[PDB]
């Protein structure tokens, strides 16, 4: 507080939220800063100068909690200056922009917070000598500090690859975080994989950004990189795997992805399907030569239960080999119990993270820190999605009126049978065959996603087109996924969570959900993306269409509200439909009648 | 460093304006706007798509040329499809012609253009056609080409034969067929084939094309012209009218057969003669009597006064905004310049000063 | 030109599109007595020169007649060949370096 302030008599809710102590600066309208030190927090101008030069640095060396289109609500945070310090940056700089663009006087506790996040650059570092973790740190300064840590037990020493994730944490804790900046071109104990950047291969400037974040000294900085659906996560990790030139590791959570990413792979880059082998239960090959690369999912090295000994041999061999680069793409699963064993096992120096959302349930995210690392870039969504990177949407939130019909039964069905007592309403059925009317007179293909195989089966049955969920195996969904793309007799699906992420289905702009989770916000988010990252995101007049069958009445309404909250937030806004479209203007209502009604409630009370 | 730019863009505007001139110019028309709608202007290129900003900025040009220039008849014939269609005949009303634009909004633009076709049957209804009446075309193109059934060049010495004069406002660029009608037609001028820019600049194009146009001294066609001034009545029947012979409270009166009308400035249906006011006459004076432009004085010369002549504020204060009616001497605010040069047509120091 | 030059003393030699010019004594025995350019004074831009690198997916091409009968080059050729047929108001010309590349292409174009 740069003032005296008095507290004000409309000042009583504003617990110290009453931000006009500060001495506002004559140039407010030429600085677009505000700083709120309450919180951290930070309110950016969206029409005002200097904001484009300070996007970046605030990116850099700040979080924002909100960006709509007008005021973006940043906040400055520990972990954001540590991430400005692994790019390079420093304390003195930040305050000295932060004052030169900043509308108010610096905070004291923000000056304090932010010299205490400097870390000792360049002190702490590690490197792999032959598959052994070397801490090798610049000086012996570093080595009496460690040893003086209970934990640990120029001048390198080894740590077990176990105990590298516990004393990255460790260091972390102790703020004397270690960078992974591997001199792939200084180093050559690896195996250097001869493969060139392609001509065919050009890169979009956020994508250029993001590679050269982490190549700002030429060495590969090690972390994360968040970026949205359909960026061409890809080809940055194509571009950096052709600048780094040597032997790369990189796993996905499915065999699905792993397929795909073999492909995008070999296409893009210059390695040869004889030194990229793959590993599955399809087949278990490796490649003889002294560079290139063998994929699978994180599956075939987790398992113990039942595996192969050709499984066996192929994950010795990947044990033996000491890579230069592993990328984990869809890096929300890999800090599960069962999945971090990634360090323990794998021998591989520059660690990248590419994902689409940086959110779950726990926070296991936070783990990457110490498993790979900071966020090195992240690009704007909404500023993406203006820039036509990713999609436009105009979703729009059913509330579907709940029947008394299914809600008297619902009141008293046990907790595990009430979910699947009030996803399966007749109005909702009635609303969906509707909708689905409505979108194919639109001519929009649609996918349907309902969390429950037998829901799933009962409205594709009701619609006359096929299903697609978990338990349906790789053939058949393919076939029916290629029965939907071609075939004209399958214009809608009916999909489920292998439908909700880690594919490639942008044809469907309309979507329509019958059922989700509970509270897993990042389901949905991943079912955004799914249309998020649709062909037809450039042309004008577009709006992408998602729509939420959500059954009044109930928790959903607050459980749908929990699970769109980070869209919301992110821009992406849930507006309100109760009183839908053309509901009698359709002749043929599935399940209208109560006589039908009625049927559907006993057919369902024969598993409820 | 606004206000330098801003003074260099207008130096650079007036330098066009500077030559001011009393052309004969034409004031019984005959303008003819033919419509493609065809592929090209499905477009959503310009928002919302080509063919609605050509609808809206029809009804406009409509409501202005009739506006401004009551004394001629409009004609619009679509292009669709490889046809040509008629959509509006040459009339006094523009009520019609807004009623068919109004049809051709709900239909659906789709086709290719035949300028062979169009130019033809246009043609052929610009031929009954009096001879002080000026035929003119403005055509709007998207194409880049023209598939025809047969030649165009025949088509271009008989219109130019026939003393047509056109002028076409393409929008995506120049083409080459179409500066050559535009050059041939216009006694080698340049001055007619016209590219947008923007929205605005279509706007501005339109409202360029309102205007009448100078005639040429070898295209001497001077001459009287026979005419009437009806009277009208307030009567407490209704009375059948001779055009749409249905009852009528009012109407204006025959002067030659004493028949009654409908509407003016219309020709007679019975005795067959022209109708008008007197106002509708004296609308083009301003044309007719041209407006000099206004000299800003400079800032560093003394002043004659510091404060706007007519609309009576106070001159703003680096350069000086005092634009000088040099036939009245006295100096004007921008506003007010602007203001007697376009919505006015006098100037009220010149009306002051006794001659 | 041996016999034309030891024929002839006032030989002028020039052209618009010679560059560079010492190549030409380079490659014939011969020398003379000035040798320079002239540049465009123009008064406003009237040629406007793009060098294509990559296609619209970002994707190079080049006239190699090894990856000659490539497809995704076919695609990105025919791609702003119907992209400037499209913008492209009253003439343009199309110049391959050899009448067998044309004739592949062409002809799987057609196809
Ligand atoms: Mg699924
Ligand atoms: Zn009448
Ligand atoms: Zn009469
Ligand atoms: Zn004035
Ligand atoms: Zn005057």
């Amino acid at each position: 507080i740069p003032a005296d302030f008095v507290p004000d008599s409309v000042s009583g809710m504003f617990r110290s939220h009453d931000f006009s102590y500060l001495r506002l600066r004559p140039d407010h309208a030429s600085r677009p800063l505000w700083i709120s030190p309450s919180d951290g927090r930070i309110i950016l101008e969206s029409f005002s100068p200097l904001a484009e030069q300070a996007q970046d640095f605030l990116v850099t060396i700040a979080e924002p909690i909100s960006r709509p289109s007008h005021i973006h609500e940043y906040k400055i945070t520990a972990y954001s200056l540590y991430a400005a310090v692994s790019v390079g940056l420093e304390t003195d700089d930040i305050i000295s922009v932060l004052d030169r663009l900043s509308k108010v006087p610096v905070a004291e506790s923000i000056i304090n917070f932010i010299k205490g996040a400097t870390i000792s650059y360049g002190k702490v570092k590690l490197v792999i000598k032959h598959n052994r973790y070397f801490v090798e740190t610049t000086q012996a300064d570093i080595l009496q500090m460690l040893l003086n840590d209970s934990v640990i037990g120029v001048h390198s020493f080894e740590i077990a690859n176990e105990s590298v994730e516990v004393v990255k944490k460790r260091c972390q804790e102790i703020d004397y975080p270690v960078l992974e900046e591997y001199d792939f071109r200084n180093d050559h104990r690896n195996p250097d994989l001869d493969i060139d950047l392609k001509p065919s291969t050009q890169i979009r400037p956020y994508q250029e950004k993001s590679l050269s974040k982490m190549f700002g000294n030429g060495r590969a900085r090690s972390g994360i990189i968040v970026l949205p659906c359909g960026a061409g996560k890809t080809l940055v990790g194509i571009t950096a795997a052709c600048t780094i030139k040597k032997s790369v590791i990189v796993l996905c959570t499915s065999s699905v992805s792993v397929m795909q990413w073999r492909q995008q792979f070999l296409q893009w880059c210059t390695l040869q399907p004889e030194n990229c082998a793959v590993f599955t239960s399809d087949n278990k090959e490796m490649f003889q030569t002294e560079s290139g690369l063998v994929v699978s999912t994180y599956s075939m090295v987790a398992n113990t239960r039942n595996r192969s000994h050709d499984s066996q041999k192929v994950m010795d061999f990947l044990t033996g080999r000491e890579w230069g680069f592993i990328i984990l793409d869809e890096v929300h699963v890999v800090p599960a119990a069962m999945f971090r064993r990634v360090v323990s096992t794998i021998a591989a120096h520059a660690k990248l993270g590419l994902t689409a959302t940086l959110v779950r349930e726990d926070d296991k995210i936070g783990d990457l820190n110490f498993l790979i690392g900071p966020k090195l870039y992240e690009a704007n969504w909404m500023e993406l999605s203006q820039k036509g990177h990713i999609a436009n949407v105009q979703c729009a939130e059913v509330w579907c009126p709940m029947t008394a019909e299914f809600y008297q039964e619902y009141l008293r069905e046990t907790a595990r049978k009430r979910m699947l007592l009030y996803i399966m309403n007749p109005t909702k059925f009635q609303a969906c065959q509707f909708l689905i009317q409505y979108h194919e007179r639109r001519g929009d293909k649609i996918i349907v996603f309902s969390d429950n195989v037998y829901a799933l089966q009962e409205y594709a049955l009701k619609m006359g087109k096929p299903f697609i969920y978990g338990s349906t195996p790789q053939q058949e969904r393919m076939n029916i996924l290629q029965n939907f793309q071609y075939n004209d007799q399958i214009n809608t699906i009916f999909l489920s969570k292998v439908g909700d992420t880690s594919i490639d289905l942008p044809e469907a702009t309309c979507l329509i959900q019958i059922s989700s989770h509970y509270g897993s916000r990042r389901q949905e988010a991943q079912r955004l993306g799914r249309i998020l990252r649709a062909k037809r995101r450039n042309d004008e007049g577009f709006n992408a269409f998602f729509y939420s069958l959500v059954s009044k009445d109930t928790q959903e309404m607050y459980y749908s509200t929990k699970r769109q909250a980070f869209l919301v937030d992110q821009g992406y806004a849930f507006k309100v439909i109760t009183h839908l479209h053309g509901m009698e203007n359709i002749p043929n209502l599935a399940y209208a009648s109560p006589r039908e009604r009625r049927e559907l409630l006993q057919e369902v009370l024969l598993k409820n | 460093a606004s206000l330098v730019a801003s003074i260099v863009e207008a130096r650079k505007k007036r330098t066009a304006k500077k030559n001011i001139t009393p052309y004969q110019r034409g004031i019984i028309r005959s303008l003819i706007l033919t419509l493609d709608c065809s592929e090209a202007m499905l477009e959503k290129d310009l928002r919302p798509n080509r063919h609605a900003m050509i609808i809206q900025y029809a009804i406009d040009f409509v409501h202005e040329f009739f506006d401004q220039n009551p004394i001629s008849q409009m004609g619009i014939i679509i292009m669709r499809n490889g046809l040509a269609q008629l959509v509006s005949q040459v009339s006094g009303n523009p009520q019609d012609h807004i009623d068919a634009l109004k049809s051709i909004r709900k239909q659906e633009p789709k086709g290719n253009p035949s300028l062979q076709n169009a130019l033809e049957m246009a043609r052929g209804l610009l031929l009954p056609v009096p001879a002080h009446c000026t035929r003119e075309v403005l055509i709007v193109f998207g194409s880049l080409s023209t598939t025809d059934p047969g030649d165009i060049h025949q088509t271009i010495d008989s219109l130019v034969s026939e003393k047509i004069r056109v002028k076409v406002l393409g929008l995506s660029a120049q083409v080459a067929i179409c500066k050559e009608l535009c050059k041939a037609t216009n006694y080698g001028d340049e001055s007619f084939y016209k590219i947008l820019l923007d929205e605005t600049h279509l706007k501005e194009l339109f409202n360029e094309a309102v205007t009448p146009l100078p005639v040429n001294k070898i295209n001497k066609g001077f001459t009287l012209v026979k005419m009437g001034f009806p009277t009208r009545i307030f009567e407490d029947t209704p009375t059948f009218c001779s055009c749409h012979s249905k009852l009528v409270y009012g109407g204006y009166f025959c002067p030659n057969c004493h028949s009654k009308v409908c509407s003016l400035p219309t020709v007679c249906p019975c005795c067959d003669l022209m109708l008008i006011l007197s106002t509708h006459l004296a609308r083009s004076y301003h044309h007719l009597m041209p407006l000099k432009t206004f000299a800003e004085v400079p800032t560093t010369e003394k002043f004659r006064s510091e404060d706007c002549f007519s609309c009576q504020s106070r001159f703003p204060i680096l350069t000086s905004s005092r634009y000088r009616c040099e036939d009245c001497k006295q100096e004007f605010c921008v506003d007010c310049d602007v203001f007697i040069h376009e919505i006015l047509h006098n100037c009220p120091g010149c009306e002051s000063k006794p001659v | 030109i041996k016999p034309v030059f030891e024929r002839f003393s006032s030989v002028i030699i020039t052209s618009g599109t010679i560059s560079p010019l010492d190549m030409y004594p380079r490659m014939l025995n011969f020398k003379t007595v000035l040798q320079k350019s002239y540049a465009m004074t123009l008064a406003k831009k009237s040629f406007l020169p793009m060098i294509i690198t990559k296609g619209s997916d970002q994707v190079a091409i080049s006239s190699r007649f090894e990856i000659r009968n490539d497809p995704s080059i076919v695609r990105n050729y025919g791609s702003m060949l119907v992209e400037f047929a499209k913008i492209t108001p009253d003439g343009m010309v199309v110049f391959f370096p050899s009448y067998l590349y044309m004739e592949s292409i062409v002809s799987m174009w057609q196809t």
